């Protein structure tokens, strides 16, 4: 029970003991400026880790983000932002074949949150631009658990989607070279990261 | 597989199993460790232990706690004298899988319910297998501490709605739990200020903080209670957690003891790390057929899991009411000196609990409690009926390591005193 009192430092032991920092978002010295809650249905929250059955990831899941200006350059909640929500495995085709690492599974972007510092708030889904609709985890059987990322990410002030970098196709994100995703899209982009949390899923 | 460990130190001339039962047809792997009564285990009752976290081994509370051995600084089993399994069997199990030496390949439970069920397949295969710890109609009692104050409740009611269990459920134990956030979040700040037995450990601005953020804390506890939803539910945990136990872990004093600073592992009791030591031995993983490579006090990311997954603030306090209703026996005892489970939030809860005899016992009159075995005021007890609450003087979050005699004193008088202190 000492481990439930900060939110922050139990969300970087997970990132760090899943190599999600060095993996995927490549920076150990990220801090959450909240946490992002994600759930397919009752039975199917997806909570720092824990196992889902793919026939349970089906279809889009919801999401919510709690804000709570204590967690911590710095992200400071307003009005204008807008946000990209994404969900991609880097391994795949497994853990350690990386021929296709970094499948592009879901990208939504220009989202914005229907809404000392604290509040929960889930997103406003109308204005939203889909750039990458959402398949659910598909692993290849046998090739052992896959790791199932979502990444919230703050736009910059002013910039819609339709002026980021495209999306060849999943696979690689379509950079062609192994092991790239998120964490090249999202700097060439200019994304803030702002939150994060995972599944597993496996195919036996 | 089952095998006998007895070549370990432990508990001498007195039969013990350990092993895998397993539920493969969902791939799980429960682990346990079996001690029988060291006086008449066929007259004796069943007793078995729960550790909380949630993802912490019941082997904590072998070792550290309540059972035949503890562990020395060279790794050498010492001897407990006051070991529950004085006069009572008792089962130690590894729960939920991957906590321990329990694992699992594909499955994983993310809430207290879910764990529920698990435990229910469990038992009925450990009866199954031991037929001699209920044939002689001996009683089976669930007890636990910390975050069990959230399982027990809902494992009684799980095992308690099947017609066709080969078993019985004599009565439950919860030392130091959380099981009504909603009340016992009310209590973090007086037991921190001055109001719980001990001086202030806190500044006064910050327990003049806590009491602001009291209000909104407790109106989201409400809001998990009412849609039970991950979207209400973890945010309620967040807030609340920042706000009421924050303050105290920056101080760097123990959570588990308002008399010490918290040092050592992520658990503040150095001490901790011996038995982690003991238990990755080759020849104890041997002696014990474990079938998992390393062995650790807590899992934290089943801990996380039940986190990010709500469970902390939902209103399993309720399954208490509807227990009590039916008769069920049940002791809430807590050491008046731990923080995180204090006394007063456990006092408060089980005061306004709503039940067919909840008149009756507010009514009644905290008095002194006399341990049978030291002769002395070992604490204040309430009860009506089969409902009791105990407070135990000097203890901390884990009683029967600060007070092993009044605990053995404690468990004795409620296990072979008729349920009653
Ligand atoms: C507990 O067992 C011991 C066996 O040595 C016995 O002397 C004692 O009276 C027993 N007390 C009980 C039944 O609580
Ligand atoms: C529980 O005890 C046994 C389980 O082995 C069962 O036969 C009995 O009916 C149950 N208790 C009673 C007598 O209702
Ligand atoms: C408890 O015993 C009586 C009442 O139960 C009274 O002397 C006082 O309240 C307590 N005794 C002690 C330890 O002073």
């Amino acid at each position: 029970m000492n481990q439930a009192i900060d939110f922050a430092q139990a969300s970087i032991d997970s990132y760090k003991k899943h190599g999600i920092l060095e993996d995927v978002i490549h920076d150990t010295s990220f801090q959450p400026s909240g946490i992002l809650a994600v759930e397919y249905s009752s039975s199917a929250p997806v909570a720092m880790g824990n196992t889902l059955p793919t026939e349970k990831a089906r279809s889009k899941p919801q999401f919510q983000f709690t804000f709570n200006k204590q967690m911590q350059n710095a992200y400071v909640p307003q009005d204008d932002d807008l946000f990209t929500l994404v969900m991609t495995d880097p391994d795949a085709p497994s853990k350690t074949d990386h021929k296709w690492s970094e499948f592009c599974h879901l990208v939504e972007c220009d989202l914005k949150l229907l809404n000392t510092e604290f509040f929960a708030s889930e997103f406003n889904t109308k204005g939203s631009n889909t750039l990458i609709e959402y398949m659910g985890p598909a692993p290849p059987k046998g090739s052992g658990p896959h790791r199932y990322v979502f990444l919230l990410y703050k736009q910059p002030k002013g910039v819609d989607s339709s002026k980021f970098s495209k999306i060849k196709d999943r696979p690689n994100w379509g950079y062609g070279t192994p092991a790239t995703g998120v964490g090249k899209w999202a700097k060439e982009n200019n994304l803030q990261l702002v939150a994060s949390n995972f599944f597993y899923a496996e195919t036996k | 597989k089952i095998k006998d460990p007895k070549i370990l130190g432990i508990d001498p001339n007195v039969t013990q199993y350990t092993g895998y039962l397993d539920v493969e047809d969902e791939d799980k792997h429960f682990f346990f460790w079996t001690f029988e009564s060291r006086n008449d285990p066929a007259k004796d009752p069943v007793i078995l232990w729960l550790n909380g976290g949630p993802g912490c081994s019941s082997l904590t509370g072998l070792f550290f706690e309540l059972g035949p051995s503890s562990i020395g600084p060279d790794l050498k089993p010492i001897g407990n004298p006051y070991s529950w399994n004085s006069n009572a069997t008792v089962i130690f199990l590894d729960q939920p899988v991957n906590v321990g030496f329990s694992y699992s390949g594909s499955s994983g439970v993310s809430n207290t319910v879910a764990a529920g069920k698990d435990v229910y397949n469990f038992l009925e295969l450990f009866f199954d297998q031991f037929p001699e710890y209920v044939n002689k109609g001996q009683d089976f009692h669930i007890a636990g501490e910390s975050y069990a104050g959230h399982y027990i409740p809902v494992f009684a009611s799980e095992i308690l709605s099947h017609k066709d269990r080969n078993f019985n459920l004599t009565s439950v134990l919860i030392g130091n739990g959380l099981t009504d956030p909603l009340t016992q979040y009310n209590y973090y700040e007086p037991m921190a200020c001055g109001e719980g037995g001990e001086p202030s450990v806190l500044p006064s601005e910050e327990c003049s903080a806590m009491e602001d953020s009291l209000e909104r804390c407790l109106g989201l506890i409400e809001s998990c209670y009412d849609s039970q939803s991950v979207w209400s539910c973890v945010p309620a945990t967040i807030y609340c957690n920042n706000a009421q136990l924050a303050p105290y872990q920056r101080t760097g004093r123990n959570v588990y003891d308002i008399r010490k600073d918290c040092e050592g592992g992520n658990l503040c009791y150095p001490t901790l790390q011996d038995i982690d030591d003991y238990l990755n031995q080759d020849y104890v993983k041997e002696a014990v057929g474990a079938e998992v490579d390393h062995y650790e006090s807590c899992n934290f990311d089943i801990n996380r899991n039940f986190l990010f997954a709500g469970d902390w603030m939902k209103p399993y306090h309720t399954a208490v009411t509807d227990l009590l209703n039916q008769d069920l026996p049940i002791l809430v005892y807590a050491g008046d000196k731990d923080f995180i489970c204090n006394w007063l939030g456990n006092k408060a809860w089980t005061d306004v609990l709503p039940w067919k005899y909840d008149e009756e016992f507010a009514s009644q009159k905290v008095r002194n409690w006399t341990a049978s075995i030291t002769d002395e005021v070992a604490g204040e007890v309430k009860s009506y009926k089969h409902f009791t609450y105990l407070r135990v003087f000097n203890g901390g979050h884990m009683v029967p390591f600060d007070v092993p005699e009044n605990a053995l004193s404690m468990v004795n008088e409620w296990i072979h005193g008729g349920f009653s202190l």
